């Protein structure tokens, strides 16, 4: 519904032979790109490789983020399409290296099976027995819980470990209550009130439930997709277990760590068995840093080790300069605003500015995107416009267009209407002109320089 | 497997002749840089010895000349026997720690102490256990146990009857016990079982009965570094600052400490100390700072021998304003011994795109292999090696079995190398922002 | 379909309707029994598990008393028998790709004895491959009126 | 009500059924030669007052985990050359997702060991439950 930017972009658009239709999935031109990007795609899909480079270098307004989001629909959401911004990598948090590490990982999915082993039932009688400790301090403790579990099916009586106690105490059990506690982690859920108890006269909105159905004990399958970052993450800062330290880390504020690569060499074994046992598959996808030209020197000499990992995603970098400083090295310049050093790893798709035709095709399909009703006129200047000052500018006016149209009830937009959005919102170089020639004057109606 | 193909995967080692040093012209994945090769081959003898503490190797070349391959010669020619800790140093840069700091903690990790402990364990098949519960549990039972060669009972205490009923000991389990301190794994599910197993799904594995005598003193050798020692010391459960990163600046007592103790267990024979390598990736990027604590740092008897890899010509040594060779300052360089690596030749590249080739699935054709071969020698190493991959995915696209050139042509004309998209903005640069901000959006 | 069959039955029901309910899965008159007994509607089952003991009685507890809602009825066990008369509004929720057996099924509500107007409901899926039903179900319908026309004798 | 059915010899099967002598095994001759044997009166030129059947074909559409079970499904069709399964596995997902995979009581992935129940037939009515719970990363 909502209409963005890239609205329209739905593919590729390219035939089974690898070429690219002149128009097609919402593209117009960039044929060239278009055929290198669907190499990428199958680069991907292949699953093989690690740690190559794709630059799509041109200017700004040139579709190179429109073939990014072409690349992540082509694949499709079984694979990990992880997008950044440069200006991302600059955490207060933790060093800059650790949120291309995060994104990297973001970038490696992993689609596993799960054993979920689980107890289901009314509780039914519910009995605490208690340790007398003499010397400890803290007084006495709880020894073990005994719990009577009803399902339809039949009945079980559990004597529960003083930790699976404490996840029914923080579930705030009663008797009467169904819940379910899965043997994984030693959690427990309260699931609700039996409907055995089912009235109206209790002041707290209770949520009745009827009586499991089944066996009270229960082995349940389930296919989960998770990233390496998540297993990172869930490893670093632990909450799983009914342990104290998962506890209190459930009651800490949110904090981000710098996890140490013994961390993710760790977790590469973990999954590496989860492989071999056949519960999982590896699902490498890509990351896709745009304005990679706000990374620095820093970020890019990292990249020359993080591309090495045998299991690194494939990494897409856009780039909209010339010969431009390298940041944080302000002494270098090169082509793009990447290093000369980095450079050598990428394959360069260049991609190249359109023509008045491709420009008065897009604006077509912007204005079918958008929803929006044209004369041939309006559509020639709107075109117009596309050409002589921005692609961008001139896809800006069709909403505005629009509505002053329908404000004078007119249905379709016509040249007096794109004339008047014209005057009312302009473009960046004829704002700089009136910058420019009210500048000579100083005192109160000049700009502030 | 989970590891993929990836830049270096070809390399299996250094290629070079263990009684001479001599370097082979191709072998284990290396092609050429002989001199290099052999200098390589000079360190990993000083670091398998042992002896030596704190040299630092710089490998000075042009980008693309085998600087990292040849470091990873030297780790895959050490083995897992030894400390290996490979450092870009744009992680020096820390929000946790001081760059001081996290150049000792990279020291650290780059020395291990050997450690050798036997346990008495117990392996074998579960043939049955019982459990007496009165009703609190746990009151007495009996594990009988079996390998292919051998059967027995135990009479068990509560302690083990717990580690028994938590891991859910049943008949059929093929179990480990560390009787050292009764943790139980359960190895697997006997075949002979399969069908006791009724809460099993069909994905279940099975396996065969143990062998031998029940209960075998296994002996485990640990190498443990001295910055897992720092840090298990640092707070009351200091080891998960291992994994989650959040080591403070651990304070130096706490190191000089652990540095005695550490000579305690050496002179009474308790452990080993084995000296590891730090390879420091891209050292140009350290700045003054680091270079002077490096200078230092270098000087002790727990120093591992480092090794350093720059790009750079004379250049501007960063946190200050000056140029030296290497981008490395020449109070630094004089502790320092350089290894040069060159540029290939054209029968070197030939035979790197080859292994390659055949490191990736893709079978080239002799005049694909020719004019991959002249793209490198045009382009460079990794450009040609970049082409490889694509060539194979588009002869694969049109069903072709072998990449031929008509391949290789759609490579070089969709994606270009850095000395045509050089050309590319130097011809695009009103359409580019430049470095003043300058751009002209129109036609 | 159980969105839009929840709007409807609302709809119905503060209209003042009472329906049949058409099935081509058992299952699915589990699931719908299921969102029924979590809501306010009174209802009856058929299907071809019930014995016919019970058949006879729940049509009859049916016809009896304007109070009962809905009649969840599968499709061939309970499309081809007895009046349902005091029904007015007849759902498919799935339709047979036979339409005879639909048309047994909604003339079991527009009968002699019919008490008001039928309107039947169709739950068509847009898309999927209920299409296709629906379809063959229509070319089945059109070719049995080919193939017979007239009073006979 | 219905005898026409699927096609012409399913309505042999019922001719034949009446009068083995006549039939046993160009479409405009079948209404002269079914005509004594057949008799089919009809609701519009009879019982008028049963006014016509008012039908409404709802062309209603998916929800959001529908589609995500049907294409995953419909990605099968593509692999293809099995439709004698996946018109009912499709219909099943038309008429509600919990047929195809029906909705449960979820939680995280679980990143750690733990002991797994081997038989719930020999756990008996009582039983113990430890706190197994443990991390598969495992520092030794
Ligand atoms: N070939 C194309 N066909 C259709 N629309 C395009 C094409 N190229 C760019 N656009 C649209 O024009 C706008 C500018 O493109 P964009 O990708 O943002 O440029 P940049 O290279 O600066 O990212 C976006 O709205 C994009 O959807
Ligand atoms: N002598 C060599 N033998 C085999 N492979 C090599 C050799 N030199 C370079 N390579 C390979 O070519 C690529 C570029 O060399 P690399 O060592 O990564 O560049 P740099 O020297 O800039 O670090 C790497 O994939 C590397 O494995």
């Amino acid at each position: 519904h909502r209409t963005a930017a890239h609205t329209h972009i739905k593919g590729l658009g390219l035939n089974s032979s690898g070429i690219a239709e002149k128009q097609a999935a919402g593209f117009v031109g960039q044929c060239a790109a278009r055929e290198a990007c669907g190499v990428v795609v199958d680069l991907i899909k292949a699953h093989k490789m690690a740690g190559r480079g794709v630059l799509l270098a041109g200017g700004p307004g040139t579709g190179k983020t429109a073939l990014a989001l072409a690349i992540s629909q082509e694949l499709g959401t079984k694979i990990p399409f992880c997008p950044i911004t440069g200006s991302e990598i600059y955490s207060t948090e933790v060093k800059k290296t650790e949120v291309l590490m995060e994104n990297f990982r973001r970038a490696i999915g992993l689609r596993v099976r799960e054993t979920k082993d689980v107890y289901e039932g009314e509780v039914t009688e519910m009995t605490p027995e208690e340790a007398e400790n003499p010397l400890g301090g803290y007084g006495k403790t709880i020894s073990t819980l005994l719990i009577g579990l009803k399902s339809a099916r039949g009945q079980k009586k559990l004597r529960l470990d003083p930790s699976i106690y404490e996840a029914i105490q923080k579930e705030r059990v009663q008797v009467g209550d169904v819940i379910y506690i899965e043997t994984n982690t030693g959690a427990c859920k309260r699931v609700g009130r039996s409907d055995a108890y089912a009235t109206e006269f209790d002041l707290e909105a209770e949520e009745y439930v009827p009586i499991p159905k089944g066996e009270v004990h229960k082995k349940k399958e389930i296919v989960q997709d998770v990233t390496l970052h998540d297993l990172d993450v869930a490893n670093a800062r632990p909450q799983g277990g009914q342990d104290i330290i998962s506890m209190m880390g459930q009651l800490m504020k949110p904090k981000m760590t710098e996890i140490t690569d013994k961390l993710r060499m760790e977790i590469n074994k973990v999954v590496q068995k989860y492989i071999n046992q056949g519960v999982a598959e590896l699902i490498p996808g890509v990351l896709f840093i745009d304005e990679a030209h706000m990374l620095d020197i820093e970020c890019f000499t990292y990249l020359n080790k993080a591309l090495e990992s045998p299991i690194a995603p494939i990494v897409v970098l856009a780039s909209n300069r010339g010969i431009a400083t390298i940041r944080g090295a302000d002494d270098l310049k090169a082509a793009h605003g990447i290093p000369p050093d980095f450079l050598q790893r990428l394959l360069i798709i260049p991609t190249h500015p359109y023509e008045p035709d491709e420009i008065r095709r897009i604006v077509r399909i912007r204005a079918q995107t958008e929803g929006v009703q044209l004369t041939d006129a309006a559509v020639d200047r709107v075109a117009e416009h596309g050409v002589r000052i921005s692609l961008r500018y001139c896809l800006q006016l069709l909403a505005p267009a629009s509505i002053l149209a329908r404000v004078n009830g007119r249905t379709q937009v016509d040249v007096q209407d794109i004339a008047e959005a014209e005057e009312l919102f302009l473009d960046a170089r004829r704002s700089a002109n009136i910058l420019t020639s009210t500048g000579e004057s100083g005192g109160l109606h000049g700009f502030i320089s | 497997g989970l590891n993929l193909i990836a830049a270096h995967s070809h390399i299996r080692g250094l290629g070079v002749d263990a009684d001479t040093l001599e370097p082979r012209p191709s072998s284990q994945g290396l092609v050429g840089q002989e001199k290099a090769r052999k200098a390589a081959a000079v360190v990993l003898e000083m670091i398998k010895q042992g002896k030596i503490a704190g040299r630092a190797v710089l490998i000075a070349g042009p980008p693309s000349t085998g600087k990292t391959a040849i470091a990873m010669g030297m780790a895959q020619s050490l083995g897992q026997d030894v400390p290996f800790t490979t450092l870009a140093a744009s992680e020096i840069f820390s929000l946790e720690m001081s760059k001081t700091e996290a150049l000792t903690q990279a020291f650290r990790k780059s020395i291990g102490v050997r450690i050798k402990e036997e346990s008495e364990i117990m392996e074998g098949e579960v043939v049955e256990i019982q459990i007496d519960r009165s009703t609190g549990g746990a009151k007495q039972g009996k594990l009988t146990i079996k390998t292919t060669d051998m059967e027995a009972i135990y009479d068990m205490g509560s302690k083990m009857i717990d580690a028994m009923t938590k891991e859910r000991v049943m008949a059929g389990d093929i179990i480990s016990i560390d009787k050292s301190s009764g943790k139980i794994t359960k190895l697997g599910r006997s075949y002979a079982r399969s069908r006791d197993y009724d809460a099993m799904g069909v994905d279940t594995k099975f396996l065969q009965c143990p062998e031998g005598e029940l209960q075998k003193r296994k002996e485990v050798v640990h190498t443990v570094s001295l910055h897992e020692i720092d840090v298990i010391n640092s707070r009351t459960q200091g080891f998960l600052a291992l994994f989650s990163g959040d080591t403070g600046e651990i304070r130096s007592e706490i190191r000089d400490q652990i540095n005695t103790k550490v000579a305690e267990w050496k002179e009474e024979g308790k452990a080993e100390i084995v000296p590891g390598v730090l390879f420091i990736d891209e050292v140009h990027m350290l700045d003054i700072e680091c270079f002077s604590y490096i200078n230092r740092a270098l000087e002790s008897d727990l120093a591992p021998i480092v090794i350093m890899a720059s790009n750079r010509g004379v250049s501007r040594i960063r946190g200050t304003d000056y140029k030296s060779p290497h981008g490395l300052p020449l109070d630094f360089l004089d502790r320092v011994v350089i290894i040069n690596t060159h540029p290939y030749t054209p029968d070197e590249l030939r035979q790197i795109l080859s292994i390659r080739a055949q490191e990736e699935e893709v079978d080239l054709t002799p005049d694909a292999l020719a004019l991959l071969t002249k793209i490198g020698q045009e382009a460079g190493l990794r450009y040609a090696s970049n082409l490889i991959t694509t060539s194979q995915l588009i002869a694969a696209k049109r069903r072709a079995k072998q990449v031929g050139v008509e391949d290789v042509q759609r490579s070089f004309k969709l994606f270009y190398d850095p000395a045509r998209s050089v050309r590319f903005v130097q011809e695009s640069e009103k359409r580019l922002i430049g470095n003043d901000g300058v751009v002209d959006f129109s036609y | 379909k159980l969105a839009k069959l929840d709007e409807l039955l609302r709809e119905l029901k503060e209209g003042g309707h009472r329906v049949l309910l058409y099935f081509q899965m058992t299952r699915m008159i589990d699931l719908m029994e299921e969102y029924l007994t979590y809501r306010n509607y009174k209802y009856c089952r058929l299907d071809g598990s019930t014995k016919l003991e019970d058949r006879r009685d729940t049509v009859a507890d049916f016809q009896t008393r304007p109070e009962i809602f809905i009649f969840l009825l599968s499709t061939r066990a309970g499309g081809l028998g007895i009046n349902l008369t005091t029904a007015d509004t007849v759902i498919f929720y799935d339709s047979d790709w036979n339409p005879t057996i639909d048309s047994q099924a909604m003339d079991r509500a527009h009968r002699l004895g019919q008490t008001k107007q039928v309107t039947v409901y169709r739950l068509i899926t847009r898309g999927t491959i209920e299409e296709r039903i629906r379809k063959r179900a229509l070319q089945k319908e059109e070719v049995q009126r080919v193939v017979i026309t007239g009073t006979g004798s | 009500g219905t005898p026409i059915q699927n096609n012409m010899q399913e309505l042999w099967a019922l001719l034949h059924f009446i009068m083995p002598s006549l039939f046993d095994s160009q479409l405009k001759r079948l209404h002269m030669i079914l005509k004594p044997f057949m008799l089919r009166r009809v609701k519009k030129h009879v019982q008028k007052e049963l006014g016509d059947k008012i039908e409404i074909d709802v062309f209603c559409e998916l929800s959001y985990r529908q589609r995500a079970m049907y294409q995953s499904l419909r990605n099968q069709i593509s692999i293809m050359d099995t439709l004698m399964n996946l018109v009912m596995q499709f219909r099943k997902v038309c008429n509600h997702p919990d047929l195809f995979e029906r909705a449960d009581t979820s939680s995280p992935f679980f990143c750690g060991h733990f002991a797994e129940t081997g038989s719930f037939l020999r756990e008996g009515t009582n039983v113990a439950l430890g706190y197994s719970t443990r991390s598969l990363v495992e520092y030794r």
